[PDB]
């Protein structure tokens, strides 16, 4: 098989600039082939035979390359082009893709805006208890939570998500929830989440009593 | 004109088998390979197999061989792929494409959400996140609804029956440990506002044909 | 909304290699039979040793051949052409004949 | 079960004609293509003609057209080709072969030796290939029995009546220039076996009722 | 007339190896193409049919492969059974033609030729013609020459060759050149031999004797 590495993974870049996706190769290829997958939907062929623009398709894109190193290209950026890109080759059994890059919006740095949510009356009913801390309105995506019970440094009780960069403020918001049974909530009392990001200098916690 | 409808988004569970159709219009199928491709959730491309459907001739790749059969109808102009002894790990979109050495364009199918879960259908459990009557942050503060417990996917979520757009963030769901899916949904608001607006989220289960509308209030 | 044609060329036509021009295939070495997106056109068959030449190929129609002789083409097997049966075995009639399109058929008499 | 005996083994001179048969049994003639086929003295294949025994439908090799003529008896169930105006070129195996396909052969003849020359019968004339006297030890001890000018093949041979099999090496036979064939058969021996143990070579020529038996000594 | 071209001409090989076979043709024939084997002194056996097609009744362990111009039958591990002449023949279009035939031979260790000479019998003599025979026996490779000397001159177009098949048991040859001449030239000559190069030899060889 002809494996098919993309560099790289993925790319904060803002409108206007010019990006170059990469597509490297571990044998000779004769043609290559990219690409668009925008989330929720089907993958749009972009471009064939290594440098032919699919029909419909801007002439600030264009593809390149020879043998086993090939590139995409986007003169400058829109809001259309914000999407995963894929790679692939079939001219050489079997036919093989990369492994995606995923283009994101670049923005200024904002930090997140950090609110904590405590298991409700009605969930102590049933006898599970879900503790919510949320993050948001911020950017980068790169963001990291510590759950803290009594300075406890809590592990595999939690599970993050993330949204994607928001149409009007192209900023990210995450919630990381601790889930545990009401024995373990009630012996514990203070409640907490160590928020760490780069557009707060400090780790930013906030906290609760039961 | 041309156009690759795919089946119905399936539901099943580990060992069942699925056979997914792809009916095609609008070119010749027998002009080319067609083949089947999974995709991961948020994730790679992964090609399956292919058919020669003048021939009927199969091809696939190792991982699949032996659990993969792909089939054509040329009279009906659909191509099927049954995928037998399924497993959590076959959680996937599946898509049906063409594409050759002797056709210049690609097409592609819209794909088809196949999960497998040992889990069976659930309503969810919603609950209240209510804030901190404290306005720390000083003008504007946070109010959310809560999704816990449910399966399988998906879970449409509004804010006072759609009202309230700005300023929400319904997250992406969660696998839990038990098998069941988790999420919540947020709203920025007005801490001046919290007194006299309530605030009611809207939570709508389709496949357990279940609606909830839930309240959001101060302490 | 869109058309048959959208998106392609004739037949007659294989597409070029810049996904735009259109190139007419070459009477007599190869065809395309529909409205398409071929990078090449599809060569002529040439009929066999064991079969009769019933048109000549256009480049809208690939040539078309046929068994004949005292033979046919079979089905399950590669698409080739046999040798017709002559009789019926014993205790069996014959109930069609030997065709381009098949075999002798036949059926029983009416015994056992 | 499916056969095809062709006729006897046929001595010609030139410009003379031959009716070759060929017949079949376990399968109705008329159900199968019959071809015959040419193979020269250790050479190539070369295929003459083909016909449909229903039909009665000769395709040839232009090469042969006029000089081969093939035909059915259907009521017998037996093909025959006839070939005329000989020449030594024609020396050579005709096989008869059959064929629910027209385009291959599914089974085939033992083949008819056609032999095309002037010269007529003859019987050998044997003689001993005696060990030399002077020649002793080395790897082993060797000797012969030669069978010269005789017409025409076959000539089997045995030794001692068939009783020694291992270390002999009967050779091919051999056109000399006067025209008649000549062979000779060998045997490796013990050289302290000589004395004691005479050797005799039996030698068989069936087309001019020849049987003949001759000693080996040494000199 | 399509020319069908087989390579190689012959295939030294021991049993228990791939053999792989090719058989090119001159214009392209789709698939159809049909492979046969024939054994020494026997009928041919189709073994292979349209290319790719087993025959019933045939060893696994053949198969064909091919389209158009190029095919190959291989044997995927060969046996005494198989040494044999194997022939290619097409049947898409009149004339039918055949490969000119690939022979697969055993290979074995190198083995120099037991030589022996055997003067022409009292009996020849009284005819009044005289064949001197000379005997190469259980050697290899086949590859070996004769030159007949009689009193230091080397003889040509007096004399014949003929060689055996492969041994079954030894896989050897053995060869017989036949020195035929008139009474006349045989009595006024007094020594005779037969030089024989050979591969086992790293030397010409002469073996001879004297006449009375």
């Amino acid at each position: 098989d002809i494996q098919l590495t993309q560099s790289p993974s993925s790319l904060s870049a803002s409108v206007g600039d010019r990006v170059t996706i990469t597509c490297s190769a571990s044998s000779s290829v004769s043609y290559m082939y990219w690409y668009q997958q925008k989330p929720g939907k089907a993958p749009k062929p972009w471009i064939y035979r290594t440098s032919n623009l699919a029909s419909g398709v801007p002439s600030r894109f264009s593809g390149s390359g020879s043998g086993t190193d090939f590139t995409l290209t986007i003169s400058s950026l829109q809001p259309e082009d914000f999407a995963t890109y894929y790679c692939q080759q079939y001219h050489s059994y079997p036919p093989t893709f990369g492994g995606g890059t995923k283009v994101e919006i670049k923005r200024t740095v904002a930090a997140p805006s950090v609110f904590i949510f405590p298991p409700s009356d009605e969930q102590l009913k049933s006898g599970t208890a879900s503790v919510v801390c949320l993050l948001n309105n911020f950017y980068p995506r790169e963001a990291k939570v510590q759950w803290k019970v009594d300075n406890a440094l809590q592990s595999g009780n939690s599970q993050e998500s993330v949204t994607e960069q928001d149409s009007k403020d192209s900023t990210y918001s995450l919630s990381s929830t601790l889930t545990l049974s009401k024995a373990d909530y009630e012996k514990h009392k203070v409640y907490a989440c160590e928020v760490t990001h780069q557009g707060l200098s400090s780790p930013v916690t906030k906290s609760f009593n039961r | 004109q041309v156009q690759l409808v795919q089946s119905g988004a399936e539901v099943k569970k580990p060992g069942a088998s699925v056979k997914v159709s792809c009916k095609a219009s609008g070119f010749n199928i027998k002009d080319t390979h067609m083949h089947w491709v999974r995709q991961a959730p948020g994730q790679r491309l992964e090609w399956i197999g292919r058919i020669d459907p003048a021939n009927g001739n199969t091809e696939y790749d190792q991982k699949f061989q032996g659990r993969v059969t792909i089939t054509v109808d040329t009279s009906a102009s659909t191509a099927y792929m049954e995928l037998s002894s399924l497993r959590s790990e076959d959680t996937a979109v599946y898509y049906c494409a063409r594409w050759g050495t002797n056709v210049y364009f690609a097409y592609w199918g819209q794909g088809t959400l196949v999960t497998v879960s040992s889990a069976s259908t659930k309503g969810p459990s919603v609950f209240p996140l209510a804030p901190s009557s404290k306005s720390t942050s000083g003008g504007t503060a946070a109010l959310g609804c809560l999704v816990k417990d449910y399966f399988p996917e998906p879970v449409t979520v509004s804010w006072n029956s759609g009202a309230l757009t700005s300023g929400v963030h319904t997250f992406p769901a969660v696998l839990q440990s038990s098998g069941l899916y988790s999420l919540s949904s947020v709203v920025t608001v007005p801490s001046s506002s919290l007194g006299t607006q309530t605030y009611i989220c809207n939570v709508n289960h389709k496949p357990s044909n279940t609606k909830v509308d839930k309240r959001v209030e101060p302490k | 909304r869109s058309s048959p044609s959208e998106g392609l060329c004739p037949p007659g036509h294989h597409i070029s290699e810049d996904g735009r021009d259109c190139i007419s295939c070459k009477y007599g070495q190869d065809y395309s039979t529909h409205w398409n997106d071929l990078l090449f056109c599809l060569r002529c068959t040439r009929c066999d040793s064991g079969e009769v030449e019933l048109s000549p190929c256009t480049t809208t129609r690939n040539t078309v051949c046929q068994c004949e002789e005292g033979t046919f083409r079979e089905e399950d097997s590669p698409e080739m052409c046999r040798k017709c049966r002559t009789g019926c075995p014993r205790g069996m009639v014959k109930v069609g004949d030997c065709t381009p399109w098949s075999d002798i058929e036949c059926v029983h008499k009416e015994s056992g």
